[PDB]
C-alpha cells in the first residue's frame, strides 16, 4: 500500500519541497536520512537510511539545483534529481513535446525502478501547475507513458489552478486548455486549487501581511498529507484511494473534486478558539475556506468526503453531518441521495516549525465533487477565445510543430466537460 | 544555458563597457578576473557570461569590434580591459564615415567573417546557448551596419537562439548626421526580419532621467551608459540567480512577443531617483511599481500612455512577496485599464527572483510593448522621406552601390511596422 | 439560556465596556480570560479562557482600537472586534445605509457564530444611542436582519436618550426618530435612559461633583446586570426574559418601560444608612431617583416589577408593596389591576473597585411601563418640528439618498406611539 | 482616515510651516523626520498627517505650492523643511502680481496640473482618504487664484471628501492691494460652491488678540500664525487621539451646516492669555468657556452678538468631565440665548477628547456660525464695487482674459450669501 511522488516544473518541486519537509516532520526524518522510526512513502536502505519514494523533474536546471543545494538534498537520491538544459518557455508545445520528449524515458525508468522497489503500490500523485511549460505539457506526456505501463494505479494530479490575478503567461489559457484534456484522458481525479483562493485565506485566517509560495506551499501539503498519510496511517475509519475513486466520481467524466480546509487559523486567533467537529465542518462548508476561487453555495453537491485527523469521534461527525444537511444550503443532486464519506484516523495534525498555523487537535480535510467548478471553466474559456480571435502569440506553438485544430479541439472537449456538469447537476 | 554578447561600435563599446562592469561587480569579479565574491550563487551561473579561465579567473563571453582602433583602445585601457581577452578585440582602421553601406555592405563584411569565427569559437566553448545579445547604435556606420551584418549571420547559424539586441534610437533634439535616418531606416528593416527583440532606447529621455530624477546638472555618457546596464542586467538575473518566476528569456519572450513583426521594446527602471530624496523613500512594491509605470522613468523616448499596451514585463529584485508583486501589479492594470488592449486579459506579467542589486533592497525593471512606439518610427521614416526625396548626400552610398530601391523598400517595411501597431492599437 | 450582548457605537462599546468589566467583578474574570469559576454570557475554551459572548462594532475604528488596547483585549476574541474605516457622520443615512450596510453582513455572522456556540439562546441586548450615526442607524439596520433570522428570540435595547442639556448632534431629533420607528418594529423592549437625570443622581446620592460617562456607565451596567445576571443565577424567584415580554407588554406597541434604582448611595452617605426592602423600593418610586428625565407622579403604571439581590425577604416585599400601593401616588390604570411582579435572587449586589457607590447588601431594581413615557416623545416631537419646519440640515441626509416623506412618516408614527400611550392611560 | 494638506502662497506656506511645526510637536516628530515621542497614541494616528518612511522617520502629507522660489527656499530653510520632501516643492518663477487672473486663470493652472498630480500620488499613497486641507490668502494672486483652481479641481477629483480651507480675510486697517477686493471677491465666489466649508481669520483680530491679550507690543507673523495653527490643530486633535466626543471632521461638518451655502466659520481660541496673568489663573471649564464666548478671543474680525448664531462648536482638549463641559455650555446658550437662532434648539454641539496641547492642562477651540459674518463680506463688497464702477485697475485683469460679467456674477453671489445670512438671521 505505497506510493510514488512526482514533482514536475517548479511548482511541482517546490510544493513537493514542502510536502516532504512535512513527511519529514511527521516521522522525524533527518536532512540525512537518517530516521528513527513510514514506509509508504519512503524505503529504507541498509545504513537505515530512507528515501523518499519521488522523482523530480526540471527542464530547466535551476530549481533542481536549488533542491541538491537545501538540506534535503541528503534525503534525496541523486538519480530521482532529473533536469534539462531549458525550459519549455511557457509552452506545451516544448514540454510535452520539443524538448520534454528527450527526457521523459529517463524520467519514465526511474519511476520503474521505484515501481520495482514498491512492494504493493497503490499508485502515485503528481504535482505541478496547469499553465507552465514542464508543469503542464511535460506532465501530459508523462501521464500518457504512465497509464500505459501502469493503467490502473491512482492517478491523482494536483494542479494549479491560473488566477486572473496571477498571471505569469499570456497563453496560459491555452497551455491550460491542452493540458485539461489530456489529464481528462489519462487521470482518475484531478485537484486544482487556485493560489489567488489561498492567500485570501491565509490573510484572513491566517492573518498574514504578505503571503509568498513557501507559505501557501505548506498549508497545501498539510492538506495533501491529510489525505494520504493519514491512509497510512491507521486509523478508525480508513479510507483507501481505490474508495474514493469509487465514491466520488460518478461517471467517467466527473473527475475534479476540490479541496476545503479547516482549521486554518493562526495562532493568535487560536487562542482562543475551540473547535468542535462540528464547527470545523462548518468551517468547511464556507466559501471564504474554499481553496479555489468558485462559489459553493452557487453549486449543487454530488459528492463530499471528510477526512478527520486526531480528537474525533464518529458520534459528533454524525451530528455534524445532520447539520449539514439541515443547515445547508448543501444542494445534493438527485443523482446522489446521499453521499457523504466519513473517514476517521487518530493521527494527530502536525505543526511545522516555522509554522504559520496553530497546532490543531483535529483537522478535517473536506473533497467535493460540486457543480460550481464548471464556473472556474467557464472563465479560462473566455480568456481562451479573446486570445484566439486574435490569434495572439500562435505562432509560439504553431512554430513548434503544433495545429491550429489541436486547439480548437481542446477547448470544445473543456466545453463538453462543462456541460456534462451540467448534465449532471441536472436533476432528474 | 550561455550568452554571447558583442559589442559594436562607440555605442556598443562604451555601453557594453559598463555591462560588463556591472555584471562583474554581480558576481564578486575583479577587474583582473579574479573572483572574490560573497556567494556561490555567484559562481553557480557565472557561465552564462564567463569563461573559467585557469586560476579561477573569468573571461567574458564576447567579443569588442569596431573600424577604430582607438575606440577600441580606450576601452582596453579600463577596468575590465584586463579581463577580455585579446582574442575578442577584432578592429579595423579607418571607420565608415556613419555610412550603413561601408559597414554593413562593404567594409565591415570583411571584419564581420573573422568576427562570426570568433563567434563560432566560443559557441563551440559553451554547453548550451541560450542566446545572443548585441549592444549598438541604430544611425552608426558599424553600430546599424556592420553590427546588422553580423546578426544576419548569426541568425542564419543559431535559427533557435534567442537574438536580441540593445540599441541607440535616434531624436530630433540628438542627431548628429544627416544620414542618421538613413542609416536607422536601413537597420530597421533588417531588425525587423532578424531579430527576436530589440530594445528602443532613447538618449533624450536619457538625458531627462538624469536631471529630473537623478537631479544631475550635467548627464554623461558615462552614467546615461550606466543606466542602461542597469536594465541588460536586470533582464538576465533570475536567468544567473534563483528565483521564482521567469527565468529564462525565451519565456520571456514567448510571453512578450504576440505578433511576429512586433518586437521592439521599451525599457524603464526603479527605484530611479536622487539622493536628496532617498532619505524619504521607502521601497514597497507599489512604490517600484508607481514608478515603473511612469513614463518619465522610461528609457525609451516614448509614453505609453498615448498608444496602448499589449504586454508588460515587470522583473523583481529581492525578497518580496508574492501577493504584494502580484496584487499590485494586477492593480496596474486594474486602475490604468484604459491603456492595455483588450485583447490580452491579465497583460501583465511578471518575473521575480530573489537577489537583488547591490546597494539596493528591492529593484524592478520594466520592460514594455506598447503600440506608442509607432512615434520613434514615425520620427525617422519621416525625416527620412525628406532627405530621401531629395536625394540629399544620398550619393555618398551609391557610391558604395547602394540601390534607391534598396532604401525604398526598407522604408516600405517601416511603415508596415507602423500600421501593424495601429492595428493592435485599436 | 444563554444570551448575546451587541455593542454598537462608543454608547454601545463603553457602556458595555463596564459591562464587561462588571460580569468580570462578578465572576473573578481575569482580563487573560482565565477564570476559575457564567455561562450565560461566556464560552470556554479548551484553555480554560473564556470569551464575551459579545460583538463590538464600530464603523470607526477609534473606538475599537481604545478596546484592542485595554486590558480586557485578551478577553475578547479578535473576531468580536469590528470596525469600519469612518463614521457615519452622526447620521442615520450612513449609518443605516450607505456605510454600515457594507459591514453588516460581516457583524450579522459573527453573531450567528455565537448563535451557533449558544445551545439554548434566550436572546440577546443591545447597547447604542438614539442620537448617534452607528449607534442609531447602523442599530437600525441590524435589527432588521437580526429579526429574520432569528425572529423570536429577545430583543433587549438599551437605548440613550438625547437630553437637552446634552447634545452632540443638531440633526440628533431626526437621527432619533428614524431610529425610534425602527425600534418600534424590531424589538422586543426598549429602554431609553437619560444621561441627564443620571448626572442628577450621581452628584446627589452618590454626591459627585463630576460625573463623567465612566461613571455613569457603572451605574447603567450594574443595572443591566441585576436584570440578567440576577436571572442567570438562580435566586428564590427567578424571572425570565420572556416574562417580562409576557407581563410588561399589554399590546404589541407598548414596549418601552423605564427603570429607575436604588440604592445609589455614595459609601459616606450610606454609612450610616440601612434600608430595608421597603426603603429601597420606596427609593425606587421617587423621581429623583429615576434615570429618565420625566415625571413618574404624572403618569399612571400599567406595569411594575421590583428585581432584587441579596437579603430580601418574601415577606418584607408584600409588606413593601402594601405601602406602595397605600402611599402611593401609583395611579394604576384599570386596564390592568394589579401588576407588581417580584423577581428575587440571592445573589448579592457587587462592587466594582474603584467604584464610586457604597457596598450594599439588597438592591433593587425597577421596570416600569407608565404613561410619562410620552412627555419625553413629546419634546423629541417638538425638536423635530423647529429643524423641520426650517429644513436645516436635511440636505445631509437628502444628499446621502433619504426622502423628505420619511421624516414626515417616522415623526408621525410617534405620534402615534404617544397617542397609544394615551389611550391605554384612559380607563376604560 | 488621512489628511492632504497644501500650502499656497506666502500666507500658506508661513501659517503652514506653523502648522506643521505643531503637528509634529504633537506627536513627538523632530525636525528630521524621527520619532521620538512620549505616548503610543502619538503614533497610532499619525498616518492623517504622515507617511511613515524608512528608519521611522514621517513625512507630512502635504503639497508646498507657489510662484515664487525665494518664499519656498525660506521655508524649506527652516525647521521642518528637513521634514518635507522635495517632491512636495512645486514652484513657478515669477509672481502672479496679486493678480487672480494670473494665478487662477493662466499662469498658477500650468503649474497647478503638476500639484494635482502630486495630490493624486498622496492619494493614492493613502489607504482612505478623509479630507483635504488648504491654507492660504483671500486676497493673494496664488493664495486665492492658483488655489481656487486647485480646489476645484480637487473637489472634482475627490466628490466625497472634506475639503476645507482656511484663509486670511482682509481688512480695512490691513489692505495691501487695491485690487484685493478684487481677488477676494473673484476666489469668493468659487469657495462658496466649490468647498465644504471655510475658516475667515483676520489680521487685525489677531494683532488685537496680541496686543490686548497677549500683552505683546510688537506682533508678528511668527506668532499670529502661531494662533492660527493652534486652531488648526485643534480641529484634529480628536481625529488624532482618542476621546469621546465627534471626531471626525465631517460630524462636525453635519452639526455645522444648516445650508449648504452657509460655510463660513469663525474660529475663537481658549486659554488666551498672557504670562503674567496666568499666575493668577485656574482653568475650569467655565473659564475655557467665558474666554470662548467672549468676542475678543476671536480670530476672526467680527463679533457674533452683532448678528445670531446659528452654529456652535466647541473643541475641549484635556480631561475634563462630561457635566462641567456638558452644563457650561448648555449654560452659555441659556445666558446668551438672545444670540442665538431660535430655529436650532441646542445649538452649541461640544467635542471632548482625552489628549491636552502640550504646556496646558486643558484648552478649547471656538467654532461659530454667526450672521454677523455678513459684515466681513459687506467690507469686501462695498470695496469692491468702488473699483468696479470706475473699472481702476480693471485692465490688469481685462489683460489677462477677464470679463466684466465673471466680476459681476462673482459679486452677486457674494450679495446672495449675505441676503441668505440675513434670512435666516432673522
Ligand atoms: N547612450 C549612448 N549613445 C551613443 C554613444 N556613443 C554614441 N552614441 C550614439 O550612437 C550613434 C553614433 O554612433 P557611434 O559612435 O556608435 C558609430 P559607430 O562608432 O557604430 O560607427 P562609425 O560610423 O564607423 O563610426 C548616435 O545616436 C550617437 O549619438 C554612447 O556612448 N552612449
Ligand atoms: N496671518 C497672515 N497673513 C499673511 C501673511 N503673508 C501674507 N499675508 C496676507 O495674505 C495676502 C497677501 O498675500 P500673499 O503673500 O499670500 C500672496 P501670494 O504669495 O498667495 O500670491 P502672489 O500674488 O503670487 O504673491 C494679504 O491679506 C497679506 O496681508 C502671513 O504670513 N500671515
Ligand atoms: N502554490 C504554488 N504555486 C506555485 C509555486 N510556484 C509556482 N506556482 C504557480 O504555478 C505557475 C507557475 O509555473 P512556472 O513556474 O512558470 O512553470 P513550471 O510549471 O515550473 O514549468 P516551466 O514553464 O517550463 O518553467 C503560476 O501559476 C504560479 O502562480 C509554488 O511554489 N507554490
Ligand atoms: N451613558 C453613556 N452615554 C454615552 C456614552 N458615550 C456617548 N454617550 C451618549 O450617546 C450619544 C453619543 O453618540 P456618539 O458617540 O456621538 O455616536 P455613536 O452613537 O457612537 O455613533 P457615531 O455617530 O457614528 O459615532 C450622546 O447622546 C452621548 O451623550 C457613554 O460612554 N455612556
Ligand atoms: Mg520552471
Ligand atoms: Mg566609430
Ligand atoms: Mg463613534
Ligand atoms: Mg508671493
Amino acid at each position: 500500500r505505497e506510493c510514488i511522488s512526482i514533482h514536475v516544473g517548479q511548482a511541482g518541486v517546490q510544493i513537493g519541497n514542502a510536502c516532504w519537509e512535512l513527511y519529514c516532520l511527521e516521522h522525524g526524518i533527518q536532512p540525512d536520512g537518517q530516521m528513527p522510526s513510514f514506509n509508504t512513502f519512503f524505503s529504507e536502505t541498509g545504513a537505515g537510511k530512507h528515501v523518499p519514494r519521488a522523482v523530480f523533474v526540471d527542464l530547466e536546471p535551476t530549481v533542481i539545483d536549488e533542491v541538491r543545494t537545501g538540506t534535503y538534498r541528503q534525503l534525496f537520491h541523486p538519480e530521482q534529481l532529473i533536469t534539462g538544459k531549458e525550459d519549455a518557455a511557457n509552452n506545451y508545445a516544448r514540454g510535452h513535446y520539443t524538448i520534454g520528449k528527450e527526457i521523459i524515458d529517463l524520467v519514465l525508468d526511474r519511476i520503474r525502478k521505484l515501481a520495482d522497489q514498491c512492494t504493493g503500490l497503490q499508485g502515485f500523485s503528481v504535482f505541478h501547475s496547469f499553465g507552465g511549460g514542464t508543469g503542464s505539457g511535460f506532465t501530459s506526456l508523462l501521464m500518457e507513458r504512465l497509464s500505459v505501463d501502469y493503467g490502473k494505479k491512482s492517478k491523482l494530479e494536483f494542479s494549479i489552478y491560473p488566477a486572473p490575478q496571477v498571471s505569469t503567461a499570456v497563453v496560459e489559457p491555452y497551455n491550460s486548455i491542452l493540458t485539461t484534456h489530456t489529464t481528462l484522458e489519462h487521470s482518475d481525479c484531478a485537484f486544482m486549487v487556485d493560489n489567488e483562493a489561498i492567500y485570501d485565506i491565509c490573510r484572513r485566517n491566517l492573518d498574514i501581511e504578505r503571503p509568498t509560495y513557501t507559505n501557501l506551499n505548506r498549508l497545501i501539503g498539510q492538506i495533501v498529507s491529510s489525505i494520504t498519510a493519514s491512509l497510512r496511517f491507521d486509523g478508525a475509519l480508513n479510507v483507501d484511494l481505490t474508495e474514493f475513486q469509487t465514491n466520488l466520481v460518478p461517471y467517467p467524466r466527473g473527475h475534479f473534486p476540490l479541496a476545503t480546509y479547516a482549521p486554518v487559523i493562526s495562532a493568535e486567533k487560536a487562542y482562543h478558539e475551540q473547535l468542535s467537529v462540528a464547527e470545523i465542518t462548518n468551517a468547511c462548508f464556507e466559501p471564504a475556506n474554499q481553496m479555489v476561487k468558485c462559489d459553493p453555495r452557487h453549486g449543487k453537491y454530488m459528492a463530499c468526503c471528510l477526512l478527520y485527523r486526531g480528537d474525533v469521534v464518529p458520534k459528533d461527525v454524525n451530528a455534524a453531518i445532520a447539520t449539514i444537511k439541515t443547515k445547508r444550503t448543501i444542494q445534493f443532486v438527485d443523482w446522489c441521495p446521499t453521499g457523504f464519506k466519513v473517514g476517521i484516523n487518530y493521527e494527530p495534525p502536525t505543526v511545522v516549525p516555522g509554522g504559520d498555523l496553530a497546532k490543531v487537535q483535529r483537522a478535517v480535510c473536506m473533497l467535493s465533487n460540486t457543480t460550481a467548478i464548471a464556473e472556474a471553466w467557464a472563465r479560462l474559456d473566455h480568456k481562451f477565445d479573446l486570445m484566439y480571435a486574435k490569434r495572439a502569440f500562435v505562432h509560439w506553438y504553431v512554430g513548434e510543430g503544433m495545429e491550429e485544430g489541436e486547439f480548437s479541439e481542446a477547448r470544445e472537449d473543456m466545453a463538453a466537460l462543462e456541460k456534462d456538469y451540467e448534465e449532471v447537476g441536472v436533476d432528474s | 544555458r550561455e550568452i554571447v554578447h558583442i559589442q559594436a561600435g562607440q555605442c556598443g563599446n562604451q555601453i557594453g563597457a559598463k555591462f560588463w562592469e556591472v555584471i562583474s561587480d554581480e558576481h564578486g569579479i575583479d577587474p583582473t578576473g579574479s573572483y572574490h565574491g560573497d556567494s556561490d550563487l555567484q559562481l553557480e551561473r557565472i557561465n552564462v557570461y564567463y569563461n573559467e579561465a585557469a586560476g579561477n579567473k573569468y573571461v567574458p563571453r564576447a567579443i569588442l569590434v569596431d573600424l577604430e582602433p582607438g575606440t577600441m583602445d580606450s576601452v582596453r585601457s579600463g577596468p575590465f580591459g584586463q579581463i577580455f581577452r585579446p582574442d575578442n578585440f577584432v578592429f579595423g582602421q579607418s571607420g565608415a564615415g556613419n555610412n550603413w553601406a561601408k559597414g554593413h555592405y562593404t567594409e565591415g563584411a570583411e571584419l564581420v567573417d573573422s568576427v562570426l569565427d570568433v563567434v563560432r569559437k566560443e559557441s563551440e566553448s559553451c554547453d548550451c546557448l541560450q542566446g545572443f545579445q548585441l549592444t549598438h547604435s541604430l544611425g552608426g556606420g558599424t553600430g546599424s551596419g556592420m553590427g546588422t551584418l553580423l546578426i544576419s549571420k548569426i541568425r542564419e547559424e543559431y535559427p533557435d537562439r534567442i537574438m536580441n539586441t540593445f540599441s541607440v534610437v535616434p531624436s530630433p533634439k540628438v542627431s548628429d548626421t544627416v544620414v542618421e535616418p538613413y542609416n536607422a531606416t536601413l537597420s530597421v528593416h533588417q531588425l525587423v526580419e532578424n531579430t527576436d527583440e530589440t530594445y528602443c532606447i532613447d538618449n533624450e529621455a536619457l538625458y531627462d532621467i538624469c536631471f529630473r530624477t537623478l537631479k544631475l546638472t550635467t548627464p554623461t555618457y558615462g552614467d546615461l551608459n550606466h543606466l542602461v546596464s542597469a536594465t541588460m542586467s536586470g533582464v538576465t538575473t533570475c536567468l544567473r540567480f534563483p528565483g521564482q518566476l521567469n527565468a529564462d528569456l525565451r519565456k520571456l519572450a514567448v510571453n512578450m512577443v504576440p505578433f511576429p513583426r512586433l518586437h521592439f521594446f521599451m525599457p524603464g527602471f526603479a527605484p530611479l531617483t536622487s539622493r536628496g530624496s532617498q532619505q524619504y523613500r521607502a521601497l514597497t512594491v507599489p512604490e517600484l511599481t508607481q514608478q515603473m509605470f511612469d513614463a518619465k522613468n522610461m528609457m525609451a523616448a516614448c509614453d505609453p500612455r498615448h498608444g496602448r499596451y499589449l504586454t508588460v514585463a515587470a522583473v523583481f529584485r529581492g525578497r518580496m512577496s508574492m501577493k504584494e508583486v502580484d496584487e499590485q501589479m494586477l492593480n496596474v492594470q486594474n486602475k490604468n485599464s484604459s491603456y492595455f488592449v483588450e485583447w490580452i486579459p491579465n497583460n501583465v506579467k511578471t518575473a521575480v527572483c530573489d537577489i537583488p542589486p547591490r546597494g539596493l533592497k528591492m529593484s524592478a525593471t520594466f520592460i514594455g510593448n506598447s503600440t506608442a512606439i509607432q512615434e520613434l518610427f514615425k520620427r525617422i521614416s519621416e525625416q527620412f522621406t525628406a532627405m530621401f526625396r531629395r536625394k540629399a548626400f544620398l550619393h555618398w552610398y551609391t557610391g558604395e552601390g547602394m540601390d534607391e530601391m534598396e532604401f525604398t523598400e526598407a522604408e516600405s517595411n517601416m511603415n508596415d511596422l507602423v500600421s501593424e501597431y495601429q492595428q493592435y492599437q485599436d
